[PDB]
RNA sequence: GAGUCGUCUCGGGCGAGAGCCCAUAUCGACCCCGAGGCUUGCUACCUCGCUGUCGGCUCUUCCCAUCCUGGCCCUGCAGC
RNA sequence: UAGAAGCAGCCAUCCUUUAAAGAGUGCGUAACAGCUCACCCGUCGAGGUCCGGGGCCCCGAAAAUGGACGGGGCUCAAGC
């Protein structure tokens, strides 16, 4: 599994917490996970700290950023949890 | 063998002569291509090399105004163990003079028969022995007459599509009777604006008349 | 928002003698090419990271690479 | 080591193999029987992407490349063995002795090997039947893993090397598998 | 004679380490140390 | 000639000067050059040491010999120029000692232990030139294949290898 | 091989050995003694040597027609240069070496034998034969 | 007895050369590297308020680098 | 030298003509032949063949009352 624009979850990462969404795909061991500052998310790199798949799935592009991350994450309404 | 010095030389060779054709130097030796190379030379052309650089008909059409080159073309009729020859002939005199001179060709023992393959009728002139038997075993009726083995009439003793068994290739080979081509088989040849094929320039002249 | 490659530049000295590397990873910040050159070439060529000397850290754009291993695999992020 | 990122390769599938997934698990159908294997190796998925079967990791190393492509093989295997089905011929070739090469049942027995008082026997597996002609014998079945077993089986009975190995070469031997073996 | 038969058999190559039978152009042995093997179990000529 | 044992190491220390010292042994090796001169050559092949060993007379003679037979044979002495550059000076050293048991020693701890002469060793460190053979290019196979069986009778390795010096 | 077939090689002017003329036989569709008189005659030196030849005959008329394996290129060089034998040892000794003028003459006629080309391809030819010794 | 392992046993690499041509079926110099502890030697660690010598006999266990037996590979393995 | 005809061996190892051609890779005769290669235009239409350092794991690696990394057992580790 994993690939961009699936929603994720973690247990693990800074708070936790977190949902969190894979942006872009940093190499074959890290992915680049970030989020809303409404969720207390930020931009940080992970290797695999329990990230987990939800059902949900979005389109957001191959890099990029929250306003454009933000807009898809939204209508899904998933910016609230 | 520089990429462009190598083609150059092609090149400037291509524009030079009237008539480029390419052929299939590869059924050969080596005998019948290096005495056809010299052939060539002493009627007025020469033939050559080159690697994907022989497909670059291209540069020297692209020189001038015609349409012998990949572009334009037809299909390029070159295939493997294929070389080019440039002449003054003309391409029926070309394709002519590469049917004429050859020697010899033996078909090959275990090979596909590239097309009928027929003994005539006569002597030998070769003495009564095992040699006898060993036309019966062939397929091509003989008898002993004059003291010599005779071949008694014409026959197809194999047909075009069908193996060459090794008995039949040595009693063939035996004879003297050479059926197959080693020569240069010509792929096509190209002479202002037009690319002529094997089928075309082949001509039975004396065909026509007798079809007639 | 951020990746690029990163294209390491530096030497290690095992045995007394001299190896290169040009070893390119992205990540998003100097920091993590940082640890990852000194766990990678520590790890294989069996040598502390007291003996590693980076001459260089240059990002280039992540749509080049100047290998074709490290290119083909950035095609796709 | 060859380095991809998907990395992923591809197996052409017919109109008239249908392919089914169920994990790691493929069962492959067409307009003669069915043929089942595991696939097992950690990390590689096949599934169907449309008309297409995709086998995949993630990551690649060299173990990986190979038998992934091992897998795409069977399954090309499958696709002219359900089809339609593998023949290999076979010839028996004896220095000395008429040699009596007769199915009975579902083994296959020769006699008369060497001047033999003995069966010789060998076995033939639920797939593939075995038909003899005079000394000719073609085995002829679904599969091409199987055909190929049961044929080597035969031969390895009439296994021959506490002797010369040039002057007894009674046996039944490969002429064909799918192309002709072999010059020496 | 030859051909089916003599081809398992006779056409093979042998290895000068191990006694190992392997195939007719190989480069290397299976199992006895890298060593560039001879031909044959020959004695027809 | 005792297996080489002591001819391995170099943390034995030195007792060449064969004026000073009463018994000095012959040598076994005479020939050393062979070939063409060097100066007709370009190339420079070179066996490198990486391990620091003392290497017997009885070795250097008979690698030479299997080496240099290799390269007589199939290039001839119209070509090619072949040097082992070292001499061996160190001196060698054995106690006297065969059977003879029952109520014999031989023997014996001390009572003179220092040695009779053996033999010599030449002394290799790490990047020495233990053989150096001049080529071209055509002649490259040859000076490689021959230096490889050199390295087998090297007292401990190789591991520098057969080096392109280019030339320089 | 070889085989002893037609081919076989007779020492210089000479003829008649039982055994490599008998079986071997050289028919003219009479005996041997035809032959005799052909062979003996051409290979004319004062000395003999393996001379390699070719006979025809199948058994019929069984006339012979034969050819010289040697006249080729290596006793034309013998006239010209004016010495007999060739030279024990090549490239240590040259007992002698041809002047341009002479290796001309030598290609000329040498032509409808060989497939030499221009006159500087048929010098050539036989300028890589001169300097074999042995 | 332990330690050691020059010697001893066995094993490996390289392959000069011979074997009809053919290094490697077989035979194998020069040289080089290992394993064992079964011969000898070195050692003096243990024992001189005595652990009784050899050989044999009798009785029993173990090791394989295997003489046969079984199952095998090569061959200059025709058969035997 | 019987023969040495590319192919016991020694030495020269050159020159012409070009898909291309080594005074020839192996087989084959003991030695003309025959099978064949390097080689080459060439179809399938690519990311390819080299060589050379390094880490690590494999072979090399057989022993004597019971074998053991302390033991168990461990294999994305409880290892390196």
């Amino acid at each position: 599994a994993i690939d961009v624009g699936r929603i994720a979850v973690v247990i693990a990462g800074r708070r936790a917490g977190q949902k969190v969404v894979v942006v872009d795909i940093i190499d074959k061991n890290f992915v680049l996970v970030t989020g809303a500052g409404l969720n207390k998310v930020k931009r940080r790199r992970m290797n695999i700290k329990h990230i987990e798949p939800l059902p949900q799935k979005i389109d957001i592009p191959r890099g990029a950023s929250d306003e454009e991350v933000r807009a898809a994450l939204e209508k899904a309404g998933i910016s609230l949890a | 063998e520089w990429k462009k010095k190598e083609v150059e030389e092609l090149a400037n060779l291509i524009k030079s002569y009237p008539v480029v054709a390419l052929v299939d130097v590869s059924s050969m030796p080596a005998y019948p291509l290096s005495q056809m190379r010299r052939l060539i030379r002493e009627n007025n052309g020469l033939l050559r090399v080159s690697r994907n650089t022989l497909i670059e008909l291209a540069i020297k059409k692209v020189a001038q105004e015609l349409g012998k080159p990949e572009l334009e073309k037809l299909i390029n009729y070159i295939e493997g163990g294929a070389g080019i020859l440039v002449t003054t002939m003309n391409p029926f005199k070309l394709y002519k003079f590469l049917q004429q001179n050859r020697q010899p060709a033996p078909a090959k023992p275990g090979a596909k028969v590239p097309k009928d393959v027929v003994i005539p009728a006569g002597p030998t002139s070769l003495a009564p022995g095992p040699i006898v038997g060993q036309m019966q075993a062939m397929g091509i009726p003989a008898r002993i007459e004059r003291g010599k083995v005779t071949i008694q009439k014409d026959t197809v003793v194999l047909k075009a599509g069908e193996e060459i068994t090794p008995e039949l290739a040595n009693i063939l080979n035996a004879l003297g009777i050479q059926p197959l081509e080693v020569g240069l088989d010509l792929l096509a040849v190209y002479e202002d604006g037009i690319i002529y094929t094997p089928d075309v320039l082949a001509i039975d002249e004396s065909e026509y008349i007798n079809m007639l | 928002m951020k990746v690029k490659v990163f294209r390491v530049h530096g030497y290690f000295e095992k045995n007394g003698r001299k190896f290169k590397f040009t070893k390119e990873y992205r990540g998003i910040k100097e920091e993590d090419v940082k640890e990852l050159v000194y766990s990678d070439i520590g790890s294989k060529h069996k040598v502390k990271r007291n003996k590693i000397f980076i001459k260089e850290i240059k990002e280039i754009r992540p749509e080049e690479a100047e290998d074709i291993v490290v290119r083909r695999l950035s095609l796709e992020l | 080591m060859p380095v991809d990122a998907w990395i992923r390769e591809e197996v052409e599938i017919p109109e008239g193999v249908e392919v089914t997934v169920e994990g790691y698990k493929v069962k492959v159908k067409g307009p003669k029987g069915e043929l089942e294997r595991e696939f097992f190796w950690p990390g590689i998925q096949i599934f169907t992407e449309d008309g297409n079967v995709v086998i995949y990791k993630d990551f690649p190393r060299r173990k990986d490349v190979a038998i992934a492509r091992t897998f795409a093989a069977h399954i090309r295997n499958m696709i002219k063995g359900v089809t339609e089905g593998f023949t290999y011929k076979l010839k028996v070739v004896y220095s000395h002795f008429p040699i009596s090469v007769k199915v009975q049942g579902d083994e296959v027995i020769i006699e008369n090997f060497l001047g033999e008082k003995a069966p010789r026997k060998a076995k033939i597996l639920p797939g593939v039947t075995v038909k003899v002609r005079g000394q000719e014998i073609i085995v002829e079945g679904i599969d091409k893993e199987a055909v190929g077993q049961t044929a080597a089986n035969i031969e390895q009975a009439t296994r021959i090397t506490k002797w010369d190995r040039r002057i007894f070469q009674d046996g039944i031997y490969i002429v064909e598998k799918a192309g002709k073996p072999i010059t020496f | 004679r030859f051909p089916e038969a003599e081809a398992r058999i006779f056409k093979k190559y042998v290895c000068l380490r191990c006694g190992a039978t392997n195939p007719w152009g190989a480069k290397k042995c299976r199992k006895c140390g890298y060593k560039r093997l001879r031909p044959k179990a020959k004695e027809p000529r | 000639l005792r297996p080489a044992k002591i001819d391995r190491y170099v943390d034995k220390p030195a007792y060449t000067r064969r004026e000073y010292i009463r018994g000095a042994p012959g040598p076994k090796i005479t020939i050393f050059d062979m070939g063409n001169p060097a100066g007709d050559f370009e190339f420079e092949v070179s066996l490198h040491t990486a391990e620091p060993v003392q290497i017997r007379q009885n070795a250097l003679e008979a690698a030479r010999q299997q080496v240099n037979r290799y390269l007589q044979k199939n290039v001839g002495r119209s070509n090619y120029h072949f040097k082992i550059r070292v001499y061996p000076f160190q001196v060698l050293r054995e106690n006297p000692m065969a059977t003879g048991r029952k109520a014999d020693r031989y023997g014996n701890g001390m009572r003179r232990p220092f040695g009779k002469p053996i033999g010599l060793a030449a002394r290799l460190k790490k990047d020495q030139k233990i053989l150096s053979i001049r080529v071209n290019r055509q002649h490259l196979k040859f000076a490689i294949e021959g230096a490889r069986r050199a390295a087998m009778k090297f007292p401990c390795k190789c591991y520098y290898r057969i080096y392109d010096k280019e030339g320089n | 091989m070889p085989k002893q077939v037609v081919e076989v090689l007779v020492e210089g002017g000479k003829a008649t050995p039982g055994p490599p003329l008998g079986p071997a036989i050289g028919p003219l569709g009479l005996n041997v003694k035809q032959v005799v008189d052909k062979i003996n005659e051409a290979t004319k030196d004062f000395a003999g040597m393996q001379v390699p030849v070719k006979i025809i005959v199948d058994p019929v008329t069984k006339q012979f027609e034969i050819e010289v394996g040697v006249p080729p290129t290596s006793q034309l060089i013998k006239k010209e240069l004016g010495l007999e034998k060739g030279s024990g040892e090549p490239k240590h000794n040259i007992v002698g070496n041809l002047t341009m003028e002479q290796v001309i003459k030598i290609a000329k006629m040498k032509k409808d034998q060989m497939l030499a080309l221009t006159l500087k391809a048929a010098a050539k030819e036989v300028i890589g034969t001169a300097l074999s010794m042995g």
